[PDB]
């Protein structure tokens, strides 16, 4: 019942997958064996005694594009994907949101192992001292009390990611709650280069491309940006006329859409 | 429902003809909803995918126009067209079902082209209206029924910062159309060449030069309010002469306090 | 339904366009605005525009004179559509537009007619609902499928009662604009309602156009009734001055009651 | 804090040893902005009071809304504290929450006393608050007669117009007091002001006692 | 003051205390007493002061004790109520409220509420005929004069007619020193600007608003309440 | 009452739990900013028997419509005064310790007031010989000195390893499941290890066995736990702040 809640993001798995990036796996690494050995090596959980951590925050500034890869590593985890809205917590309605988190809980406690992605968590976790946020503190704190009195909730992780870590809530901090703190910094313009390039092997580029010009134009830029300005150039690409990529196109774009 | 059935629409309207103007803009909209269709093959081969559509919003002026335009200017079937006005209606839930037939019958009709016009009606309690504007994202961005067709929306003020937030991920190429220029008027004129009967005396460079501020809708009125002083005078013909004062008494009088 | 019947009359009154007088181009407005389709067609399909939506009057004084004096040239020969009072909408639950629908299902089987919407007070007079079928209204009245059909006349009170929303796509062809009958028109409305009639001559004009403030049509019309009867008691013809001014108090009475 | 139990509960040594012993103590408030001087003045010490005030302790220290201490041994008909405040030289024009003055709450108390050396010290005897009402509103609300005599020994109005256009003669007569009414009317009260009701003195009087309020105007 | 007390005193209490005197002492039917008056709060310190003057029973019923979707349990329970008085003690209805079930009526859209008035009626007639040795005592007191029914306001049911004055300055006196009294008394507390204050912001529940200014002194920084939180809460509240 | 279904539903089983606590030997503060543990030691104790499961939110007390908490403060703590056995746990009080020092508004001046009932049940004309309350927090700096008062809190328990024998029995008790190989060595783990979280040292040393897991071998030997709790362990001093 309530479909609205339960059918939030139907989705078996993506296409994109980790090989995707460049120069992330010092950082990314620790992920991806957190996403495969709690998913195959259940068996060697008994003689080492290890549980695995629940809550691992991604956290770093806004358009890297943490959404799409840690949707990269959910096509790794081969489970079921679910998505889930930052927003969709406030509702008009009084005791929604215990139905949201009872709701996400009843399908990753009841149904099969998958993995339940969310997003935008620092929107709405504001600790202050009516007001909605203090809503979002009944919600939110109803959810830490879920991964803080659950002993049985070795089951499937809660994987959050925010955009921001100005009010940073100091009660998530424990094992089954968001631990993993890592720092997922603004690329550079060596790694925007290297997710720009995996990211546009597929489009005819020409060979005599430097990356010093689009390396030295991408300055203080995010990953989704450099998404976009490819994006963009296999969107103007096709009615310049020639269909191999120019070089002026990186720059055209750059200062098209910014 | 009848409203679904009862938006259907399939009459012949302004063609291009009618452009406003806008020299570069006609072709930035023009090579997306012209040359596509036209040369499916070119824009695969020469590409990747032919570009997605336009988005045209900002202030109304004479709006509408273009995209009856668009509506005439396929030279093969005029595809369906929907405003976000009826949307708004008791006993909510009519957004999904219609959204997902009207999707099903865009399967049906081998892949035709769907309009969405006055998103602001339906953008910007509201829950009830965020499912069916969410839900319409997860159709949009959702490629089940396609992600190549067309994607444009008609907008009044940039006050929905939920589809503007949610645009960047399909939707692009956002352009703008206030007013024509004086070559255009008289281009107007020519598409009203097969309106009420104008004596060939009557130039319309002439009276398209003799009006500014005269966009399509105004001077649309103007060949509306003058047609009625035309059929009032009981004349054969219609006379610049005759209805002159019916031109700058509806746009001087009109002009005045607005 | 016996609510269907009161709708519309089916009778042809002999009242014409001709019959009033010092609004002749007020009336050959809509005369020419309307009789021009379906009636006198070569200068409406030769041209080659028709806007099947018709103009929307509204009457100051109301109460079917004056808006029945204006809808009443169409009613010659021509069949006619009569909608009276938004209490139809309002004295029974929410059923919707299906009312609407049988008024477009009968109107669409007698398309040579003429709308008359009258007494347009929805808004002005649950809420919520009168708001979503009056733009319901506004949607099916436009004529979204339909090819020319009938010509529809709105007419209302007050201008400021409807939404700026009903403006746009039910006025697209033209309004105007009517006077204050403050002592020329009611002179009118009184010759006309004293033509076929017979007066004394010692019946002064003056007070009679003078003691009236703000008065509409039925009014007078119901004093020149009652004091036809009343005269018509001592079985005369002949309206004496007295008997109008003693007819006469009950205008003076009735507005100020 | 501390010195609010002490102060309250008449401590002599444990406040002279506090104080002695951290004279930070005396200029400390509480969360109230009340010092010790309140808490001594409104639990009526002396000693404790003359201790405060022989280190020379701000008089006029006003709380949040305004209440200066003369207010407190105004009202809390302790002549001796009177004696002090107005010896270290009180504001006897202090101006309170709401706007009224130790007047008003001298009066309330029916202490003579106090109105002698507040009104000697040199107060205002028509003192109007925010409602523009004075002592003798209040004092005839709750049938004071000899505190408007002592108020009428410094020369003092008897036609302030209250905020809905009352006389003192207004609230004397509502209050039903045939003696007050004689007295105030006898020493020059006015009989033919209206207020925003339009109600004359008379009028407001019940059983007939207007008929003798305007017979001792005439006579 | 003194006149209600007075007026429901040997009106009331005097012929409570004597059985049989009624076709003895001057016979009259003076037992309906009506009070008015919407600004005044009323109605709960007068029927203490009844419940302790005297030691017997008490129906206390509000007017909107018999709206259910049972017409017929009306009667049941004033008659349930009737025959216990009458038999049991003389006790005392209390019947507020009598504006939202006094009110007529004359088309059938509230048939509920014409049911329970011809209720009233029925039981209207039936005091008439329980004019010979009636155990028990019906007071009264509303809110509204406007819509009453004709019939109640007729000479012989309602002769004793009472009302509120807006200032109560006795009542203010009264409800201050009956809070005072079991509270810490302090000498700075002013009663002058708070009865007279009160006089022209008028309001009801005087006692509940010293008890929320002492929620207010509750917070132990203040040892005894003051006029911060009576000018505050009168602002609040 | 629909809370009491949940305060007198759940039951967490557990009895080594009391003996698992480490090295340790009306109302009860519970602050460990060098130190977790916080719900391993009242849920210890509390999944051992507790008499009962009257836990009790921080985030129960929210009352999004007017601020008349009143009837859930004296609801509840009725009930805590009907029932003779009664164990009351306060996790998380630092959302709700507001210290109202400036100007507060309607939505922390609520909070307060409930605050102020809570004086008024402590230090008022109520006694609480009885009914025990435990008020768990993470930083003694927000903790309402006005409720400071040593007459609530009589000692202070904080929850740390000061001594060496605390820490090697946690992490004796910890390292329980795990396997290692012949050469052991607890004191440079324990000695190198100071002023540290508890459930957070068994996270650093599960993420150096996770560390050590990587090259896929069974045996663990403690090189990886001297340099990965060393390494990680300052990562969590770099992250303490």
């Amino acid at each position: 019942y309530d479909s609205r809640v339960k059918a939030m993001e139907v989705d078996e798995r993506p296409t994109e997958q980790y090989s995707d990036i460049g120069g992330l796996d010092k950082q990314i690494q620790e992920l991806v064996e957190a996403i495969v050995l709690p998913m195959n090596h259940k068996e060697k959980f008994e003689n080492l005694g290890i549980q695995p951590p629940k809550g691992v925050l991604m956290y770093g500034p806004p358009g890297t594009g943490k959404t799409l890869l840690a949707r990269a590593c959910a096509a790794q985890t081969k489970a079921t994907f679910l998505k889930l809205a930052g927003p969709q917590l406030v509702q008009m309605f009084i005791g929604d949101g215990a139905k949201l988190v009872r709701d996400a809980f009843a399908l990753a406690k009841e149904k099969a192992p998958s993995i339940i992605f969310i997003d935008e968590l620092d929107a709405i976790g504001t600790k202050r001292f009516k007001a909605g946020d203090r809503e979002v503190q009944r919600t939110m704190l109803e959810l830490l009390n879920q991964l803080d009195g659950f002993q049985p909730n070795t089951q499937v992780k809660v994987i959050a990611a925010t955009n921001r870590v100005d009010i940073l809530d100091p009660a998530l901090l424990r094992s089954g709650r968001l631990d993993r703190k890592i720092e997922f910094p603004m690329p550079n313009e060596e790694a925007r280069a290297r997710i720009m390039q995996i990211h546009s092997r597929k489009m005819n580029v020409s060979p005599d491309v430097n990356y010093e010009e689009l390396a030295r134009c991408t300055d203080d830029f995010n990953g989704a940006q450099c998404k976009a300005v490819c994006v963009e150039a296999g969107m103007i690409a096709l009615r310049r006329g020639a269909t191999e990529l120019t070089h002026e196109d990186y720059m055209e774009g750059i200062l098209e859409v910014q | 429902p009848t409203v679904t059935m009862m938006q259907v629409e399939e009459k012949p309207d302004v063609t291009y003809s009618d452009v406003g103007g806008c020299k570069e803009q006609i072709e930035k909209l023009r090579e997306v909803v012209e040359t596509p269709l036209l040369h499916p093959e070119r824009f695969v081969n020469l590409g990747i995918e032919p570009p997605k559509g336009v988005l045209l919003f900002g202030p109304p002026g004479t709006g509408k126009t273009l995209c009856a335009r668009a509506v005439a200017n396929r030279t093969d079937a005029c595809f369906i067209r929907v405003i976000g006005s009826e949307l708004v209606q008791k006993y909510v839930g009519e957004g999904a079902r219609m959204v997902r037939e009207l999707f099903e019958m865009a399967r049906t009709k081998k892949a035709c082209l769907i309009f969405f016009d006055e998103i602001d009606a339906i953008g910007g309690g509201d829950n009830e209206v965020q499912r069916t504007m969410l839900e319409l994202i997860n159709q949009l961005d959702g490629f089940d029924p396609r992600g190549n067709i067309k994607v444009l929306m008609a907008t009044n003020r940039p006050d929905t910062l939920d589809p503007a937030l949610m645009r960047p991920g399909r939707l692009d190429r956002k352009i703008e159309f206030s007013l024509p220029d004086l070559e255009g008027r008289t281009h107007i004129f020519k598409i009203h060449a097969r309106s009420m009967s104008v004596e060939r005396d009557i130039r319309f460079e002439l009276l398209a030069r003799l009006c500014p501020n005269s966009t399509g809708a105004e001077i649309r009125s103007v060949c509306t309010e003058a047609g009625m002083f035309a059929i009032r005078a009981r004349r054969k013909i219609a006379t610049e002469k005759d209805f002159l004062e019916a031109v700058n008494k509806v746009i001087k009088s009109y002009a005045k306090f607005s | 339904d016996p609510l269907v019947t009161v709708m519309k009359v089916e009778k042809a009154p002999q009242e014409t366009y001709a019959d009033i007088g010092g609004l002749d181009n007020q009336i050959q407005e809509i005369k020419e605005s309307v009789e021009l389709p379906l009636t006198h067609p070569e200068y409406y399909e030769e041209m080659g525009i028709k806007p099947p939506k018709g103009v929307i009057l509204y009457g100051p004084p109301g109460t079917g004179k004056t808006l029945l004096a204006k809808a009443v040239a169409n009613q010659t020969s021509a069949t006619f559509l009569r909608v009276v009072g938004s209490e139809l909408i309002q004295k029974y639950l929410g059923d919707g537009p299906k009312l609407v629908r049988e008024l477009f299902r009968v109107a669409e089987e007698h398309a040579p007619s003429i709308v008359f919407i009258d007494e347009i007070d929805a808004i002005g007079t649950g809420e919520r609902e009168i708001q979503r079928t009056m733009l319901e209204l506004l949607n099916q009245l436009d004529g979204f499928d339909s090819r020319g059909d009938v010509k529809v006349i709105m007419a209302t009170n007050r201008i400021e009662t409807l939404d700026p929303a009903l403006i746009r796509p039910g006025r697209i062809d033209r309004k105007i604009e009517f006077p204050l009958p403050d002592e020329k028109t009611k002179k009118r409305i009184f010759q006309i309602h004293t033509s076929r009639m017979t007066l004394a001559d010692d019946v002064t004009l003056d007070d009679l156009i003078m003691a009236k403030d703000d008065l509409s049509g039925a009014d007078i019309k119901a004093i020149c009734t009652e004091a036809g009867l009343m005269a018509l008691r001592e079985r005369r013809m002949k309206v004496t001055n007295e008997d109008f001014k003693k007819s006469k108090e009950n205008v003076l009475y009735k507005k100020q009651e | 804090l501390m010195v609010c139990n002490l102060a309250y509960s008449g401590k002599l040594e444990e406040l002279k040893e506090s104080i002695l012993a951290d004279k930070s103590l005396a200029t400390r408030t509480d969360q109230d902005s009340r010092t010790a001087l309140h808490w001594a003045c409104s639990a009526g010490h002396t000693e404790i009071v003359e201790f405060l005030l022989q280190l020379g302790v701000p008089v006029n220290d006003k709380d949040d809304a305004g209440w200066s201490p003369l207010h407190i041994a105004a009202s809390a008909g302790r002549d001796e504290i009177v004696k002090a405040l107005l010896g270290k030289g009180a504001q006897v024009n202090a101006v309170n929450q709401n706007g009224c003055t130790p007047l008003h709450y001298a009066a309330s108390k029916n202490r003579h006393e106090i109105a002698v050396m507040l009104l000697e010290g040199g107060a205002n005897p028509d003192a109007k608050d925010h409602y523009e009402a004075t002592a003798m509103h209040r004092a005839a609300a709750k049938g004071n007669l000899k505190m408007i005599h002592i108020l009428l020994y410094y020369k003092a109005s008897t036609n302030i117009q209250d905020t809905e256009g009352n006389t003192p003669l207004h609230l004397a007569c509502d209050e039903e007091r045939v003696e007050e009414a004689k007295l105030l009317v006898s020493q020059g009260a006015s009989i033919y002001i209206e207020n925003k009701e339009e109600k004359t003195p008379l009028q407001v009087a019940k059983g007939g006692l207007g008929l003798i309020l305007k017979r001792m105007v005439e006579g | 003051m003194d006149i209600q007390k007075q007026e429901v005193r040997e009106a009331v209490e005097l012929p409570l205390t004597h059985f049989e005197l009624y076709k003895q002492i001057g016979i009259d039917p003076p037992r309906g007493v009506l009070m008015y008056g919407p600004p005044g709060c009323g109605k709960t310190m007068l029927a203490k002061a009844v419940a302790h003057h005297t030691t017997a029973a008490f129906i206390r019923v509000v007017g909107s004790e018999f709206v259910q979707k049972y017409l017929g349990e009306g009667p049941r329970m004033v008659r349930d109520v009737f025959r216990l008085a009458k038999e049991n003690a003389p006790a005392i209805i209390f019947i507020d409220e009598i504006d939202a079930i006094a009110t007529k009526r004359f088309d059938a859209q509230t048939g509920a509420d014409r049911e329970v008035q011809r209720i009233l009626l029925e039981l209207l007639n039936q005091m008439d005929g329980f004019d010979q040795n009636v155990n028990v005592k019906v007071i009264m007191a509303t809110n509204r004069a406007d819509t009453l029914d004709p019939a109640l306001l007729r000479p012989g049911r309602l002769d004793r007619k009472i009302e509120f004055p807006l200032p109560d300055r006795r009542q203010k006196r009264l409800i201050f020193s009956t809070i005072t009294s079991k509270m810490n008394l302090s000498e700075e507390v002013d009663l002058e600007d708070y009865v007279a204050r009160p006089d022209k912001i008028s309001g009801a529940d005087i006692n509940s608003i010293c008890q929320e200014s002492g929620m207010l002194a509750v917070r132990e920084n203040r040892y005894i309440v003051l006029a911060k939180d009576f000018e505050k809460a009168y602002k609040t509240v | 009452v629909d809370p009491l279904v949940y305060n007198m539903s759940h039951e967490d089983p557990g009895n080594v739990s009391y003996s698992e606590i480490g090295g340790l030997s009306k109302g009860c503060l519970l602050y460990g900013p060098p130190g977790t543990g916080k719900t391993l030691l009242a849920r210890a104790v509390a999944s051992q028997l507790d008499c009962n499961f009257l836990k009790v939110v921080s985030s129960s007390i929210v009352d999004k419509y007017i601020g008349e908490s009143a009837r859930l403060i004296r609801e509840m703590f009725n009930y805590a005064r009907d029932h003779q056995p009664c164990i009351i746990f306060m996790d998380e009080i630092d959302a709700i310790g507001g210290r109202r020092f400036s100007e507060g508004t309607s939505a922390d001046r609520e909070i307060q007031r409930t605050l102020m009932e809570l004086l008024n049940q402590m230090d008022g004309f109520d006694t609480l010989h009885r009914v025990k309350m435990i008020m768990a927090t993470n930083r003694p700096d927000t903790l309402d000195p006005a409720l400071l008062r040593p007459g609530r809190l009589d000692r202070k328990i904080h929850i740390d390893l000061p001594n060496e024998q605390a820490r090697l029995d946690i992490l004796k008790i910890h390292a329980g499941p795990i396997t290692k190989h012949g050469e052991i060595d607890y004191e440079a783990i324990v000695k190198l290890s100071d002023g540290f979280n508890g459930a957070d040292l068994r996270n650093v040393c599960t993420e150096a066995g996770m560390f050590a897991i990587r090259a896929d071998h069974d045996f663990v030997v403690q090189e990886d736990f001297m340099k990965a709790v060393r390494k990680v362990a300052d990562s969590k001093k770099l992250e303490s702040k």
